[PDB]
Order: structure tokens, then C-alpha cells, then sequence
């Protein structure tokens, strides 16, 4: 209960010391000196940057739309772009299926009252679920 | 500016243009709280009352209080 | 009379004054109690009282 | 300002649109099922009323006033 | 359909130019010159940093546990710490309630078979839901 | 290495633990309800069997062998 905690802390300390990233080590040392948390500071910095980059995202979206519509994207089409587009299509399909499932709030389609499967609904072991 | 019906008061100028033009601005003497002072955002550099307590955090605290108020009886119901 | 006082320029400044901190807490309560009611009162497992036709305020006040 | 080497933002927007369309499909299906069940329950109540009326009529004939 | 898109793009461009952050502007200029996306790069940097800071989080957790257990935290207790602890307690309570709701997969407690409310379950308009 | 000015990690761990405990409470409640309903269904089936046996016995007496 205490030996295990000490062992875990020692392992994490060894791994933290092992990494040879100058920036990470510098930030860790600075936060340890100041007594602050590096991970939380990184999270806040990332959120601030994303907040300040929203309109950059919008501008990039419009620029990409113009690039695609102009036909310049397909002029330099390559196999790598085909692979990326296949990945994109797969994600679209899976998202559509998930959206349908959430929209009907049920994995399976609901049973119509005129279907012969209504008996199954009547014979539920636990009507609450 | 305005926040709902609350409008930020604005100080009326007292100096004439001729006298105003002769004024030398030295922000080194200004407090750190008010540097690059902007009438449209005078409290941009103002310190937080509690370090690390954001406005969104308080908003979320209120939302959580409301959720508790509405859901506590669902988990710990009591008889009449 | 609405003459003056601290006025935050935007949401992020509400934390620069205790009074506005309490105000934003209250606003959060106000606006977040509505989603809670949506979730609670539109729940799948919510069931009308079987005896709802036994009595109602409409008969009583009539 | 060179041409964009990636289309991340457009892909994200398309992901959102696809999920939204799926949600609409599911909502439409659920709404149709709910309407069907409402009509079925109404028909059941009507049939029950007709059965009760028939029983009352038979009891009235037995009364023989 | 096109005028609205142009107006939105113009507004976002104006807002992007308005910000006076040297780092944000520098990154935007560099990515525009290279044709890459700044927001995605920021996301990847944040994820990499968090991946490299996991054991730092563990070490910080153990250090904080030692600090609290040693009683040094309560020695310098102030009103601000009380406010933070109240926030912490509120989050704990709300999380507990949400966890219970998810655990039983129902907003309301399930109805027992011997309860008189079972009729309500039988008289559901749509048994599928 | 100064003392920590914030306890974010401990608070996050406590958040996770609280959510987990709530999940356990809900799971226990649901499991108990499921067991109760299973027992109720078993009793219903037993009662149906007894009723069928009684009906068969009455029919046997009517047969009068
Ligand atoms: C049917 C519909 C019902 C609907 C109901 C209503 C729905 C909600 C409506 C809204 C309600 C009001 C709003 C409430 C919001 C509450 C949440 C919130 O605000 O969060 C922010 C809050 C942090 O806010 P903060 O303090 O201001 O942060 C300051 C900085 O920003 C900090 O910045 P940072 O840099 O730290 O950022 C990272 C930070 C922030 O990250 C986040 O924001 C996370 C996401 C936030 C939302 C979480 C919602 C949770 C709701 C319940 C679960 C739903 C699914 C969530 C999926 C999340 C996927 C990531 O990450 C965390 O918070 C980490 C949390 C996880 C810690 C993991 C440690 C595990 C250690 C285990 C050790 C065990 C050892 C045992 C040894 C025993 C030996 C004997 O984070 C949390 O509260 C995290 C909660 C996580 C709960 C997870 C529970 C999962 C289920 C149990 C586990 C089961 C599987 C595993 C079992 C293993 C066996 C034990
Ligand atoms: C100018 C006027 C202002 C209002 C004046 C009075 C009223 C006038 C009317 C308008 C009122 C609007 C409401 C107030 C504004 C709220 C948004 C805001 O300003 O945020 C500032 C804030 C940035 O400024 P900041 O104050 O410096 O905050 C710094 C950071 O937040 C960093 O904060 P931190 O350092 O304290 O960190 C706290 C901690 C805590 O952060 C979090 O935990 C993130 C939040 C997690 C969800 C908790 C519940 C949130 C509330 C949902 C329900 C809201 C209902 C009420 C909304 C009413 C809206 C009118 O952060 C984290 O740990 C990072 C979170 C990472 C995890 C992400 C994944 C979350 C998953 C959640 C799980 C649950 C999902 C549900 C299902 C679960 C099933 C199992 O933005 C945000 O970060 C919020 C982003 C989300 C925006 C939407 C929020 C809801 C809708 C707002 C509508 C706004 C309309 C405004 C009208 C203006 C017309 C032009
Ligand atoms: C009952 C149980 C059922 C269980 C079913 C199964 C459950 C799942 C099991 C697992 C299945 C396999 C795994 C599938 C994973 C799929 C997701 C995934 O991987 O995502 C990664 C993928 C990005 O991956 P990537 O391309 O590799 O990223 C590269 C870089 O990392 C990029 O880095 P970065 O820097 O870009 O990072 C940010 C990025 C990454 O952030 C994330 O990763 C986001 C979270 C990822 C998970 C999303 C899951 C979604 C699943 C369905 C929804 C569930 C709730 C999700 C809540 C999310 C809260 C944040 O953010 C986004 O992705 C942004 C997406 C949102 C865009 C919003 C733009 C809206 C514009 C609208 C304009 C309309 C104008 C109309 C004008 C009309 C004029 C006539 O992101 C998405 O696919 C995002 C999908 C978001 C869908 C949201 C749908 C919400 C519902 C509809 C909206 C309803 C309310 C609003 C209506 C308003 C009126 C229209
Ligand atoms: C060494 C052995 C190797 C294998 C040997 C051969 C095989 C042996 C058999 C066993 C193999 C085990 C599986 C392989 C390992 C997988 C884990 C791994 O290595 O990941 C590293 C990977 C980093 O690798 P990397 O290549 O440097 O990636 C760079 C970045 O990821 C950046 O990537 P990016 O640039 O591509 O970004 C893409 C994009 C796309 O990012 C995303 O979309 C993020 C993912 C979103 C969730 C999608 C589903 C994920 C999959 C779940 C189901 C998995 C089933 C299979 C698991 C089997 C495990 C045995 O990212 C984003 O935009 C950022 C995401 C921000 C959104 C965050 C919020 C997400 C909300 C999700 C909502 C849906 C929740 C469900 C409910 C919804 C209700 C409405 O770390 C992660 O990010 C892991 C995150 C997930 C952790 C849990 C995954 C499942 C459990 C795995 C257990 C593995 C145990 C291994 C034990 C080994 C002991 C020695
Ligand atoms: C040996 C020692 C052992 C010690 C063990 C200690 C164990 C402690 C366990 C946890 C205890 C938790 C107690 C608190 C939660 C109580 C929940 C409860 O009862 O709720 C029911 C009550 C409701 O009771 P109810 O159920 O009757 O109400 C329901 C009413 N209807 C039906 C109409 C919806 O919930 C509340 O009232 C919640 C109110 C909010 C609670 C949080 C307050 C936080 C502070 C906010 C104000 C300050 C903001 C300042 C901002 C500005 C700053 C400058
Ligand atoms: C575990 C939670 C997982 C969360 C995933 C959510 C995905 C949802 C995707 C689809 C949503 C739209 C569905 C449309 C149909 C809903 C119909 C409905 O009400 O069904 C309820 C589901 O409804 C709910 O419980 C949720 C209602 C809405 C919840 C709102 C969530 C929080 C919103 C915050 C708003 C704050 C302001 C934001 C402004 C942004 C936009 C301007 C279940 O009951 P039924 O079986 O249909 O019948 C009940 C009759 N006895
Ligand atoms: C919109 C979705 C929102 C998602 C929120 C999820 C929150 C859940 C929190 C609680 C989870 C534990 C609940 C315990 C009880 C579960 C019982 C169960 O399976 O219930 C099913 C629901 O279960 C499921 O469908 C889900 C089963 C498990 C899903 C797993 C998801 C993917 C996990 C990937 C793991 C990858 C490896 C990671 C390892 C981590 C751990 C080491 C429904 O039950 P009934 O309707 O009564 O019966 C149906 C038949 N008559």
C-alpha cells in the first residue's frame, strides 16, 4: 500500500529523467522551482491558442474550399491523396451510422405495432429496460 | 461600452486641444495595471481576485449547483 | 439609477470583481437549470402516474 | 500564401455534417415509429370503447325494459 | 450563398488581423508561407507534450499526496483554499450523481415488480422506448 | 523543488474516483432490480403452470374415467 506507491513513484521519476527533450526538461525544472504544474499550464496554453485560432480555422476552411472548387486540388492528385480520401470516406460512413444510432436512441430499429415481434416487447423480463 | 443595461462611464475631457497637444505622455510612471490603457477595455490587465479562478469556472460551478439541485432527489430520494 | 460602477468588457473579465463573480455564478445556475430539466423531464424512463385520472386540480378548483 | 497542403478543416466540417445527417435520419425514423404507436393506441382505445358499448347493449337487452 | 460566405471570410480575416499577439501572428505567417495548418500543429504539439508529461503528472500526484498527508497543506490554510475546496466538493457531488445515473442507465430509479407503478410500464405508448 | 501551489492531479483523481463510485452504486441498483424481475417472472410462470394443471385436473374430472 506504501511500498507499491513508492515503487510507482520511483519508476515514474526514472522515466521522467530518462527523456532527453531539452524543452520538456526545462519546463519541468522551471515548474518544480516555482512549485506549479507543467501539464495544467500546457493545457491552458493550448486552449488559449485554439481560442485565438478559431477565425484562422474559418479562413483556412474557406481557402481550402476555394482550392478544391477551383479544380487545382485534382490537378495534382496522387495516390497519397487517394489514401487520405479513402480514410475520409470511411470516417464519414462510420459517423453517419453513429449519428443514426444516436438519433433514434437505439441500436436496432424500433418495432412497429403491426409487426409480429411486438410480443417480444410485451414479454420483457425487466420492463424498466 | 455596455454589458446588458450597465454602461461603462466615460470621463469628459477637460483640456483644450492646444493645451492637450503640449502634454508629454510617459507611461513609465503609470501603474503596471494600466499600461497601453484602452477606454474600450480598461480592465484587460486587471488582476484576478483569485488566481486561477476563471469566469468560465464560476459559470460551470453554478451549472453544477443547478444540476445537483435538480438531480439529488433522483439518487437520494426521501419519503413524505 | 444606473450611474456607474465596475463593468466587465466581456465574459473573461467577470472574474475581476467579487460581485460580478457571484453574478456569473448565479447566471450559470439560471441557464444550467434548464438543460437539467430537459434531461430529467424528457427522460425515457419517466412514466406518467397511473392514477393521474383519479384526481386533478381542475376538478378541485371547478 | 501558398496553396494548402492539407484539408483538415473541410474534413472536420464534413465529419460534423455527416453526423448531423445521421442524427436527422434517426430522429425521422423514431418520430415515424412514435406516430404509428400513437395511432395504434388510439385504435385500441376505440376498440375497447366499442366492446364496452356492445356489452352494455347486451346487458340492456337482458334488462328488457 | 456566396455573398454570405465572402462576408464571413472577410469578418474572420479582420478579426484575425486585429489580434496583437506576436507569437500567434508569427505562427500564422509561417504556416501561411509553408501552406500548413497552425491549429492542427498546435493540437499535435499539445498531445505530444501531454504524452511526455504523464509520468510528471504521476510524480506531481504523489508529491501533492505527501504534502496533504504531512499536514503542511492545512498549516497555511486560507479562505482561498476554502473556496477551492468547496468547488472541489461540488464537482465531486455532481460527478457522483452523474455516475449513478450512467451506472443504472436511467434517470429515475427502476420500478420494482411489486410496486403499483408497474401498470405505467405496461401502458407505455411506445414499448420500444 | 518548492511545495506545490496547486493540487490539480489529486483533484482529478478524486473526480475519477467519485464518478466510479457513482457508477458502482447505479450498477448495484440495476442488478438488484434485474434479479427481482427475474424472480417475479419465474413466479409468474410457476403460477401459470399451476393454473394449467388445475384446468387439466378439472377437465380430467369432467372426462370421468
Ligand atoms: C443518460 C444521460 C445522462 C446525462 C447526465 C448529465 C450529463 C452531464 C451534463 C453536465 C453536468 C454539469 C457539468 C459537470 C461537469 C463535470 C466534469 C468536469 O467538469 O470535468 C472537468 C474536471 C477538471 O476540471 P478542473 O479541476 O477545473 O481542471 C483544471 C485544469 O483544467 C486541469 O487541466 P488538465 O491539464 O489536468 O486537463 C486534463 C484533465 C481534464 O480532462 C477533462 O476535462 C476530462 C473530460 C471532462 C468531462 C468528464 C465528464 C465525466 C462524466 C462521467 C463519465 C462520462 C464519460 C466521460 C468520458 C471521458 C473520456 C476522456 O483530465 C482529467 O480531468 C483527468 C481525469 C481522470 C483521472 C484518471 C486517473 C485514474 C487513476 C486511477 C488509479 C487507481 C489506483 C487504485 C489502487 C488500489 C490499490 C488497492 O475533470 C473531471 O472532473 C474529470 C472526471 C472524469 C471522470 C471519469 C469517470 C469514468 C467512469 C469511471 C471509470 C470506469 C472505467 C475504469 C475503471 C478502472 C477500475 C478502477
Ligand atoms: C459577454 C457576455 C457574457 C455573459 C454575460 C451574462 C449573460 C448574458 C447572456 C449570454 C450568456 C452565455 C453564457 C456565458 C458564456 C459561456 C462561454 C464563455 O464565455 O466561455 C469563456 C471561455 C473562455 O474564456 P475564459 O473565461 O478565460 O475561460 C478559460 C477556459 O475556459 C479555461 O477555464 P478553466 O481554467 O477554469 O478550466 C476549467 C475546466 C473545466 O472545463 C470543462 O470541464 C469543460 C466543460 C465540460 C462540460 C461541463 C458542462 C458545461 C455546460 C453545459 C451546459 C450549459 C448550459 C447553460 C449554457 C447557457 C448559454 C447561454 O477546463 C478544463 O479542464 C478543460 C476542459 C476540457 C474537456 C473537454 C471535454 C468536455 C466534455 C464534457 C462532458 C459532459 C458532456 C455531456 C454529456 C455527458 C454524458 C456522460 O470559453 C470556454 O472555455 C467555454 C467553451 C464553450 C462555449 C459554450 C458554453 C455553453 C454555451 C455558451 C453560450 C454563449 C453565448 C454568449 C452570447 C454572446 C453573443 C455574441
Ligand atoms: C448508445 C451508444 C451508441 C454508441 C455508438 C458508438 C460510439 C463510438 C465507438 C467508436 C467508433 C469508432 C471510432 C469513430 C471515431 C469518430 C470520431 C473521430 O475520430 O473524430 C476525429 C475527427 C478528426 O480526426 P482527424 O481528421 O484525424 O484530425 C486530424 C487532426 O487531429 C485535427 O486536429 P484539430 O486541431 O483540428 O483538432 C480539433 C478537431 C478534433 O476534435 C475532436 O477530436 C472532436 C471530438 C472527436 C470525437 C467526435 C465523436 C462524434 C460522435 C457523434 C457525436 C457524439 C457527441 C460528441 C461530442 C463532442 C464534444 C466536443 O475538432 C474537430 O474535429 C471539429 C469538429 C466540429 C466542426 C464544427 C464545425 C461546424 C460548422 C457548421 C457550419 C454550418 C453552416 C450552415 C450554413 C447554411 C446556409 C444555407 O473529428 C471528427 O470526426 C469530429 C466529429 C464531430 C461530430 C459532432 C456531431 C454532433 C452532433 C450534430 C450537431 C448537433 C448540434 C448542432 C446543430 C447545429 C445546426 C446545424
Ligand atoms: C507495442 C505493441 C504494438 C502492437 C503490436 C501488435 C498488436 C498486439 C496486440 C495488442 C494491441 C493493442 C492495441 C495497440 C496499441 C494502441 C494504443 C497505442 O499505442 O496508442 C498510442 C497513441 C499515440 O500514438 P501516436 O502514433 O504517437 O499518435 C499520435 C497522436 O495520437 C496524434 O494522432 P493523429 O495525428 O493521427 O490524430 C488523429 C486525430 C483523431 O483522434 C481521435 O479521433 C481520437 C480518438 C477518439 C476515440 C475513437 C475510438 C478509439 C478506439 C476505442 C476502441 C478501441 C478498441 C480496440 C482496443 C484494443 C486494445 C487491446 O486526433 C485528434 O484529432 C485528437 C483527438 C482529440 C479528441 C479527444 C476526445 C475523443 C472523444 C471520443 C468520443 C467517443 C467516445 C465513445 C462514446 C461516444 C458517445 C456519443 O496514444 C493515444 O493517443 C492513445 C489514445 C487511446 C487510448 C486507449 C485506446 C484503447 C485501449 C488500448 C490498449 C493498449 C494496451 C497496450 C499494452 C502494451 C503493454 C506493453
Ligand atoms: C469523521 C468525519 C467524517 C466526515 C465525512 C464527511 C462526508 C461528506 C460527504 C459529502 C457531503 C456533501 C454536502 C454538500 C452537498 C449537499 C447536496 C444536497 O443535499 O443537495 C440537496 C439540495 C436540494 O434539496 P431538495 O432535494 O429538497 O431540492 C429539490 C427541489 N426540487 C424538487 C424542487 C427540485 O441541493 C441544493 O440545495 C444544492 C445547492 C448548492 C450546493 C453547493 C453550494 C456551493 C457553494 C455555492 C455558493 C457560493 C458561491 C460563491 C461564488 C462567488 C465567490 C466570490
Ligand atoms: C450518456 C449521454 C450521451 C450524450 C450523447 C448525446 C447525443 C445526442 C444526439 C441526438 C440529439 C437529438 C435527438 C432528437 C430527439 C430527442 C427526443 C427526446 O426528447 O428524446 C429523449 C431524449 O431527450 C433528452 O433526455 C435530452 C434532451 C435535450 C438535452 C440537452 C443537452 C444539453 C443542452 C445544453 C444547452 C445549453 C445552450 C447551448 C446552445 C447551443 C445551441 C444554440 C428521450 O425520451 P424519448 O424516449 O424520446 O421519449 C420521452 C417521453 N416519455
Ligand atoms: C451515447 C453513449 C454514451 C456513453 C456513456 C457511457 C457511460 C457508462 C458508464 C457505466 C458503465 C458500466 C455499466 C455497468 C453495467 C453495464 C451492463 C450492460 O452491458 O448494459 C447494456 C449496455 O451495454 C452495452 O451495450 C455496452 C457494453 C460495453 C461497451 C464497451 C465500449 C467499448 C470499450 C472499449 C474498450 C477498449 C479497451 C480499453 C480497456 C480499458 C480497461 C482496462 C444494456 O443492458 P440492458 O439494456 O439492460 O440489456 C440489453 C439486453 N436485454
Amino acid at each position: 500500500l506504501c511500498n507499491a506507491a513508492s515503487k510507482v513513484q520511483a519508476r515514474s521519476a526514472k522515466k521522467l529523467a530518462a527523456l532527453t527533450d531539452a524543452g520538456i526538461q526545462k519546463t519541468i525544472s522551471e515548474h518544480n522551482a516555482n512549485g506549479t504544474d507543467a501539464a495544467v499550464s500546457s493545457t491552458k496554453r493550448y486552449l488559449a491558442e485554439q481560442r485565438q485560432l478559431f477565425h484562422y480555422r474559418v479562413v483556412r476552411f474557406f481557402d481550402e474550399c476555394h482550392y478544391i472548387i477551383s479544380g487545382e486540388y485534382f490537378a495534382q492528385y496522387t495516390k497519397v491523396n487517394l489514401i487520405w480520401d479513402l480514410r475520409f470516406l470511411t470516417k464519414l460512413v462510420v459517423l453517419f451510422l453513429i449519428g443514426t444510432v444516436l438519433g433514434r436512441q437505439s441500436i436496432f430499429p424500433p418495432i412497429d405495432p403491426d409487426s409480429p415481434l411486438v410480443e417480444a416487447l410485451v414479454t420483457k423480463v425487466n420492463p424498466n429496460y | 461600452y455596455n454589458m446588458l443595461v450597465f454602461r461603462d462611464p466615460k470621463r469628459r475631457p477637460q483640456l483644450s486641444e492646444e493645451e492637450r497637444a503640449k502634454v508629454v505622455v510617459n507611461q513609465a510612471e503609470w501603474p503596471e495595471e494600466f499600461k497601453d490603457f484602452d477606454p474600450d477595455d480598461p480592465y484587460k490587465n486587471s488582476p484576478e481576485i483569485i488566481k486561477g479562478m476563471s469566469s468560465w469556472n464560476l459559470f460551470l460551478w453554478g451549472v453544477e449547483c443547478a444540476f445537483i439541485y435538480q438531480f439529488y432527489e433522483l439518487v437520494f430520494p426521501k419519503s413524505i | 439609477m444606473l450611474l456607474g460602477g465596475f463593468v466587465p468588457r466581456r465574459f473573461s473579465q467577470f472574474n475581476r470583481d467579487p460581485c460580478w463573480m457571484f453574478f456569473i455564478f448565479s447566471v450559470g445556475f439560471w441557464l444550467g437549470e434548464y438543460p437539467a430539466m430537459m434531461i430529467k423531464y424528457n427522460a425515457r424512463d419517466l412514466v406518467y402516474d397511473p392514477h393521474r385520472y383519479v384526481w386533478s386540480h381542475h376538478d378541485d378548483h371547478h | 500564401k501558398a496553396a494548402p497542403k492539407t484539408l483538415h478543416q473541410v474534413r472536420n466540417v464534413a465529419y460534423f455534417f455527416a453526423a448531423w445527417l445521421g442524427v436527422q435520419k434517426g430522429y425521422i425514423e423514431k418520430s415515424a415509429n412514435d406516430r404509428l404507436w400513437v395511432e395504434h393506441q388510439r385504435k385500441v382505445r376505440q376498440q375497447n370503447v366499442e366492446r364496452q358499448q356492445a356489452l352494455d347493449s347486451i346487458k340492456l337487452m337482458q334488462q328488457g325494459v
